[PDB]
């Protein structure tokens, strides 16, 4: 069936990629954050959502399999993606196309 | 004539859509002046060329 | 800190240099993407009329080059015409990645901007379709005229020319794949293929036909 | 057989000869069609395009909020005790949030908000469409001041008798609105 | 006319405030901000009436209100000033920006010499503001279209 | 990879959906050629509209309410209007009432003229497609006059009346438009009338009797065409709508065949009424009853209670009065009703939209029982559906 | 590399053909819907051809999940390689032939059939149900259409004493315009222009899916180079099946003396520069005025008929156009 | 295939003319006239297609008398 959650920072999927042909599993779960490259990332923040994608499966490990659950990490994750922009750890992107800032403008801290 | 910011003027060229409508002018600049026109209930304001306007005493 | 979502400063030098020869061949490329951009025929809400009224004969769509076609494969522009819902939302995301690389989704109308006036109080509308694709143009009014449309046409034909052809390799998604094994329990589907034949309208249930 | 395949066809052979000369007829017709970046349309007379302000006449009271679908025009406004009055210091409304539905020019005494024409507001990132109180008191983009546009009129602004805008060399609206004041 | 050199990034770099007469359908701007982002200078293609007084956005910090919806309270955004914070992440190995405005023809003419009196007390930093129509594009300074 | 199994094909008929009026998905399933079952997947455009009326006043929601309907407009704005000035007592003025009248019956002929594009080009002729929103943009520059925008969005209905008169030169375009466009229904009517091969796509096909279009739950040129001749502006007697003489158009066959010969005569009928309206309207044209409000402009036959667009203009705290409703309007696809009951303060406790289109759909799996493949957007397209209405 | 010059300017003119067909859909069929066109672009339409086709070229040409590799690929080369090697029939001027085969009606007929593989391994392999569905009755569409196109060709090779298409359009150069083969064969004609229609142009093609039988035909899930070749490939045949009108019926490179006045669609004086240009390339070219009719009638007879399902499709080669074309065989002979 | 002499008959002169025929009547010509100027640019096609990237056929810039 192939439930799923397409954010646009957060493609989380229910099967393990085999090769770009995603299987659709019952065990696993697979996740790509910025599929389109808007923020520019770093060593450290590619591992910091680590912390909460394994929590927030691990956490959430008692519910039904339904795309409702799917989003309801997928949404989680999104904004803790975007805690890490409003701690500063990671930027936008420069060599996009796209041009849009998605998750707020860029703001100085207390005026 | 020169039209200040709060004289009643009205269109009198026939060659535009805005014929006789009269209104209040509002925000004058450096070629133009705009024209507040209050149309039964949306009152539309529409630019003009600083002139073709007689104002109403 | 400094600044809240603060901006990553280029480190690569984009040494993107040409002889006037390749910036000629570069010109064919650009001038025969923008003047020719097919739209996937999408419309969800209101701002479909006003972008479908724009097909038709008092404002020509066919007349910057833009012939629609109804399948993501063929076609390359997509312009989000109404409002996106929570359903109709991967819907769309798989509408977006099904589309041949130099895509340029627009976006049209109050709601997918914004969610125009659905930001207030709606408990399933993507506020905005930037939250789910990335977008190139923006349009606001509600719905726009269609005059209005073919004007962000004109500005997206304004950022058709500006791409550069040595700078295709941002224009391919990238692979930060990650892998969890979850302990939920699977459930069965719920919206099978029947509806008339399925055993449940042929009869009355007991227990409550009695004192039908 | 061998007598009926040749009389049993031109019921519609020639159906198709009157269906042929009929949609032939319309490429002899005029194209009604108003090509945008060259012949742009003027709008009606009540046409909500986007909205102008008046930074000194808007006395802080927010009823351009309370009658707006969704509160969205953003007072920022001190109490400004020193003078015994309240006056505000910024005025945003959000576009891509606004719908054109004019609420706050109706419910307004003081005739501070008003509705331009100009429509073709369409950016690159929707947080320039936040439209400061300096940047919505612009002027606003009239399409007969253009020398590139031969701005057409709109139906119900043609004269009473034409139903086109293209091939019009003059004439008005099809009513007068004083021609009765010196008459009767 | 169809084979464009390199004459739009020289005379940019001469004047210092261009002003772009462009067809009014599109499509042909923007092969000169080609050009011009191949000879290093790097473009941020703003909007001109979404830029409110030059002087509180340009070069000064400048509050943006969010739409509060009625459910919130009036937040204020202070955004850093666009031009000295673009020029910032910009390294010295490449020249400066330009800020190629669109939609132009509705600034007001003090605020075509805000932009033209910027250009030269702020170096390596140009604009090129796209205003008006015409059947070819074509180009002229600045100074010599405020005086126009 | 495919295989070819003897099991009925399931196709899913996608909620992409190229088409003019909005997004389903349907899982029909087939069995050689006769689809079997056919099970409706709707509420793809649900944003939440009963749960933004109990945070709205109503002022606040005549802007909202012109997207349900979205292919007519200010059908919905009369419904939404009609909850609190017929609960209130809010006394109409009569010359707005006959200014509903003739928006009304434009927006009807702007409804049925927006079905008919797609329905045409997906029962063969793909050529009139576009010479009939040539026809739909003479009606958009009408109500652009009046209403400041095309089609939607138009806050022209008020709470105690319209919200403003009409422009100068329009009761002359009307008929110009409304003189021209008559000649054209007939010519539409000619099309699958005539051509014995549109007939051969709509005899039969998607057939309902009276007895079963009623208990379904069935208004508009569904049920009409159901042969029950029931008109909600004959039977309630709605904003001086029996001021005229004019007929209801049945046509007791059933098939897909009657709602085509119903819903074009309803674009000749409600222009019988503009007709009528225009003639009737109390004060005349408006270039008209300004010069008479000039020359006696103390206290004359004219500055009367009616004679004018809006008996009062009401405040923006206006409290809808306790007490529950249903308020319905023959709308240009069947009958829109809404549900209100309030508390005494400024907003609604309840907003029960009982849309015309939704009631219309659910005898779709039931017309598609045993009909082919080919038929299965002339019955889709027949219910004069639209995508909005029913998923709200 | 093509050091054959009539191969040379026989593929151009194979190549300009098609972006006259393309830019002709797009203006003729503007015409009928009272709009512009195509403006904006060239001066009024005429570079839509060569820009449509130049985006298909810089698009990522990306295959669907779960899909044949090497069918997918050779999908469309198989549909447009015999509709561009049957060139080599089409015998347009008096002094131009690029090969005289013995035969040649015949062998194109031969190579139309190999396309119904063409429209099945592109069908099959993009994988999915609904191109299945539709690339089995895309197969089943040529199929019908060919025994009335193959015997139409029979009755005008019995009238012509041979196969060869330069001894077909030499039967009707003795008497101009009173020896063309549509006079003589009237009913063999609709025969080959009804088969024709239905096999390449785009009233009866189950491709726009406003019918939505299925999604959107069997080249649904094509993009790209690939797509072009099923769109840019299907005015190829367009053009030779209103070549092949305009060679067989109507006499190719066949006409009476071009002396007369200024009526003859050409300038106004009678020996211009302009007329001795619009002379010697029609002593080149002169299929090429009348190949431009029928192309502009298979446009102009899209519009003017209705979208006939394809339960009825087949229910007019097999059980019309058949028959009609049997019996005309037989008046064409003695009978 | 003439060198030079007869093929810029075809190519370049001729062509040259009815770009200058298209820009003034195609929009206020006759029933008749239309249908034999959709003849000439079904001909002189691979003329008119070099000459294309030239001629730009965009209205004049008006004058603004009122
Ligand atoms: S904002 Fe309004 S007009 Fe625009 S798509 Fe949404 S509902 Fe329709
Ligand atoms: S509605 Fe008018 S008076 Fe009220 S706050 Fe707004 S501008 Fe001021
Ligand atoms: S335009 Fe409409 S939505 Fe926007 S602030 Fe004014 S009344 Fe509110």
């Amino acid at each position: 069936m192939l439930l799923k959650s397409t954010t646009r920072h957060v493609h989380i999927y229910a099967g393990h990629v085999v090769d770009g042909e995603v299987h659709p599993d019952t065990e696993t779960l697979t996740l790509n954050v910025d599929p389109d490259n808007e923020l520019e990332w770093n060593e450290a923040a590619l591992a910091k959502v680590e912390a909460k994608f394994r929590e927030l499966v691990a956490n959430a490990a008692g519910e039904d399999l339904t795309e409702y659950n799917l989003r309801r990490i997928g949404s989680d994750l999104e904004h803790f993606i975007r805690s890490l922009l409003m701690q500063g750890e990671i930027g936008y992107n420069l060599n996009s196309r796209v041009r849009n800032y998605s998750l707020g403008i860029p703001r100085v801290n207390h005026s | 004539m020169t039209i200040l910011p709060g004289m009643t003027v009205k269109v009198t060229n026939p060659n535009d859509t805005y014929y006789q409508f009269q209104g209040i002018v509002q925000r004058i600049t450096d070629g133009k002046v705009a024209v507040l026109f209050e149309g039964g209930n949306w009152d539309k304001l529409v630019t003009f060329q600083a002139s073709e306007l007689e104002p109403v005493v | 800190p400094a600044i809240l979502n603060p901006i990553a400063r280029p480190e690569v030098p984009q040494e993107l240099a040409e002889n006037i020869i390749l910036t000629s061949l570069n010109d064919v490329y650009d001038w025969a993407r923008l003047s020719s951009l097919w739209p996937l025929m999408y419309g969800t809400a209101c701002c479909f009329i006003e972008f479908a009224a724009m097909i038709g004969s008092r404002f020509d769509f066919d007349r910057f080059g833009l012939v629609p076609r109804n399948s993501p494969r063929q076609a390359d522009l997509i312009i989000t015409s109404g409002t996106i819902t929570m359903k109709m939302a991967p819907a769309l995301v798989r509408l977006y990645e099904q589309m041949p690389s130099p895509k340029y989704v627009i976006a049209m109308g109050a709601c997918t901007i914004t969610g125009g006036m659905f930001s207030s109080d709606s408990y399933s509308a993507v506020r905005g379709v930037d939250k789910l694709i990335p977008v190139d143009v923006y349009l606001p009014g509600c719905p726009p005229r269609p005059e209005a449309i073919m004007d962000a046409i004109v500005k997206l034909r304004k950022k058709i020319a500006n791409e550069h052809i040595n700078e295709r390799g941002n224009l391919a998604q990238t692979h930060r794949l990650f892998t969890a094994k979850h302990k939920m329990k699977p459930v069965p589907p719920i919206l099978t293929g029947q509806y008339l034949n399925a055993p449940s309208r042929q009869a009355p249930p007991p227990a409550l036909a009695a004192a039908m | 057989q061998i007598t009926n395949y040749a009389k049993e066809a031109v019921q519609s052979a020639k159906y198709i000869g009157q269906g042929l000369s009929v949609t032939f007829d319309h490429m002899r017709r005029r194209p009604i069609t108003v090509q945008y970046p060259y012949e742009k349309l003027i709008p009606s007379e009540r046409f909500r395009g986007r909205i102008h302000f008046e930074f000194d006449k808007c006395i802080a009271c927010e009823v351009c909020v309370r009658v707006c679908p969704i509160n969205l025009p953003v007072v920022d406004w001190v109490f400004n005790k020193e003078l015994k009055k309240k006056e505000l210091k910024h005025y945003s409304i959000d576009f891509g949030v606004c719908i054109f539905c004019a609420n706050c020019v109706e419910y307004c005494p003081t005739n501070c908000l008003s509705v331009t024409e100009e429509y073709e507001l369409a950016t690159y990132d929707r947080h320039e469409l936040n439209y400061d109180s300096v940047a919505m008191g612009r002027i606003p983009y009239k399409v007969t001041q253009d020398p590139m546009v031969t701005p057409i009129r709109e139906f119900a602004y043609l004269p009473a008798g034409v139903m086109s805008g293209h091939d019009l060399p003059a004439g008005a609206q099809r009513a007068g609105e004083r021609p009765e004041a010196i008459a009767n | 006319g169809l084979l464009a050199g390199y004459q739009f990034v020289k005379d940019l770099e001469s004047a210092g405030a261009l002003a772009l007469f462009v067809p009014p359908e599109g499509g042909f701007e923007g092969r000169y901000q080609r050009r011009l982002r191949s000879k290093g200078y790097t473009t941020l293609p703003m909007s001109a009436p979404g830029l409110g007084d030059l002087a509180a956005y340009l070069t000064q910090e400048h509050g943006i209100r969010p739409a509060h919806t009625g459910k919130e309270d009036i937040r204020v955004y202070f955004q850093p000033p666009l031009v000295t914070y673009h020029l910032e992440n910009l390294p010295p190995n490449a020249k400066g920006l330009v800020l190629w405005l669109i939609d132009g023809k509705r600034l007001s003419k003090q605020e075509f010499a805000y932009l033209a009196q910027l250009t030269q007390t702020l170096p390596k930093f140009k604009v090129v503001v796209e205003v008006g129509g015409d059947r070819v594009v074509r180009w002229e300074p600045l100074a010599d279209w405020v005086a126009a | 990879k495919i295989e070819t199994r003897t099991e009925p094909m399931v196709i899913n008929m996608g909620p992409h959906h190229p088409s003019m009026h909005g997004v389903l998905r349907l899982m029909v399933t087939l069995d050689g050629e006769d689809v079997i079952d056919c099970e409706p997947v709707i509420g793809y455009l649900h944003r939440g509209m009963e749960k933004i009326a109990e945070n709205r006043t109503n002022i606040m929601f005549i802007p909202y309410v012109s997207r349900w309907d979205y292919a007519a407009g200010m059908f919905n704005e009369a419904v939404t209007v009609n909850a609190p000035e017929k609960l209130a007592g809010i006394p109409v003025p009569k010359r707005a009432s006959y200014i509903r009248v003739i928006m009304l019956e434009l927006n009807r002929i702007a409804n049925h003229l927006l079905w008919l594009g797609p329905f045409l080009a997906d029962v063969g002729a793909q050529t009139p497609f576009f010479y009939i929103f040539r026809e739909r943009e003479y009606i958009y520059d009408l109500f652009e006059a009046a209403t400041g925008m095309r089609f939607i969005n138009n806050n022209y209905f008020r709470i105690g009346g319209v919200a403003a008169d009409l422009t100068y030169g329009w009761v002359t375009k009307c008929r110009d438009f409304c003189d021209y466009f008559l000649p054209k229904v007939d010519e539409y009517e000619r099309l699958i009338t005539n051509n014995p091969i549109f007939v051969r796509r709509l005899q039969g096909v998607g057939k309902i009797s009276r007895e079963e279009a009623i208990n379904w739950g069935l208004s508009g040129p569904m049920l009409r065409a159901s042969g029950v001749k029931w008109d909600l502006r004959k039977v309630d007697h709605y904003e001086c709508y029996d001021d005229f003489d004019w007929d209801v158009p049945v046509a007791t066959e059933g098939d897909c065949l009657a709602r085509y010969i119903v819903r074009i005569q309803e674009m000749r009928e409600s222009v019988k009424i503009i007709r009528q309206a225009l003639d009737g309207l109390p004060g005349g044209p408006y270039e008209n009853l300004e010069a008479k409000r000039m020359l006696e402009g103390a206290k004359s036959e004219w500055n009367g209670f009616d004679y004018q667009y809006i008996g009062k203009k009401l405040s923006p705290t206006f409290k809808i009065p306790k007490g529950e409703h249903y308020v319905r309007v023959e709308s240009g696809k069947g009958e829109l009703g809404i549900y209100l009951i309030g508390d005494d303060n400024v907003f609604p406790w309840r907003w029960k939209i009982r849309p015309p289109d939704f009631n219309n759909l659910q005898v779709l799996p039931q017309l598609l029982k045993g009909m082919k493949v080919a038929d299965i957007v002339a019955i889709l397209g027949s219910i004069d559906v639209i995508m909005g209405s029913v998923d709200r | 590399l093509w050091l054959p010059l009539p191969m040379l300017m026989m593929l151009i003119v194979a190549t300009v053909g098609v972006l006259v067909a393309v830019w002709l859909e797009r203006k003729i069929s503007a015409a009928v819907q009272q709009r512009i066109g195509p403006e904006y672009i060239g001066p009024l339409g005429i570079l839509a051809p060569l820009a449509d086709g130049l985006k298909l070229i810089f698009k990522e040409d990306v295959l669907p999940a779960n899909s044949d590799r090497w069918l997918f690929t050779l999908g469309p080369a198989v549909v447009v390689i015999p509709v561009f090697l049957s060139y080599i029939i089409v015998p347009f001027g008096q002094n131009l032939l690029i090969s005289n085969l013995a035969m040649g009606v015949f062998l194109w007929i031969a190579l139309s059939s190999i396309a119904p593989i063409g429209l099945l391994m592109a069908g099959y392999a993009s994988n999915n149900k609904y191109s299945l569905l539709g690339g089995l009755r895309a197969a089943a569409q040529s199929i019908s259409y060919e025994i009335p196109l193959a015997l139409a060709v029979l009755a005008v090779a019995m009238m012509s004493n041979g196969l060869g298409t330069v001894e077909i359009v030499e039967q009707q150069s003795q008497y101009g315009i009173l020896s063309w083969n549509v006079w003589r064969q009237p009913i063999g004609f609709l025969v080959f222009w009804i088969a024709a229609l239905a096999e390449c142009e785009r009233l009866p093609f189950d491709l726009p899916e406003a019918e939505e039988e299925l999604v959107a035909g069997y080249q649904t899930e094509y993009a790209g180079m690939k797509f072009a070749l099923f769109y840019l490939g299907a005015y190829v045949n367009l053009v030779l099946s209103a070549l092949l009108v305009s060679v067989l019926y109507f006499g190719g490179w066949s006409f009476p003396i071009p002396l007369e006045t200024i009526a003859n669609l050409l300038g106004v004086s009678e020996t211009n520069p302009f007329l001795q240009i619009a002379f010697a390339v029609l002593g080149i070219t002169m299929t090429l005025i009348k190949a431009y009719f029928f192309v502009f009638l298979a446009i102009l007879l899209r519009w003017t008929v209705p979208r006939v399902r394809i339960d009825q499709l087949l229910d007019l080669g097999w059980k019309f156009l058949l028959p009609v074309g049997l019996v005309n065989l037989l008046l064409t002979a003695g009978l | 295939g003439v060198y030079g002499a007869l093929a810029g008959l075809y190519l370049l002169v001729v062509p040259a003319i009815v770009y200058a025929y298209l820009n003034a009547r195609w929009y206020v010509a006759s029933s008749f006239e239309r249908a034999f100027m959709y003849f000439l640019v079904t001909f002189f096609f691979p003329g008119l297609l070099l000459l294309a990237p030239f001629i730009n056929f965009r209205p004049q810039p008006r004058s603004l008398n009122s």
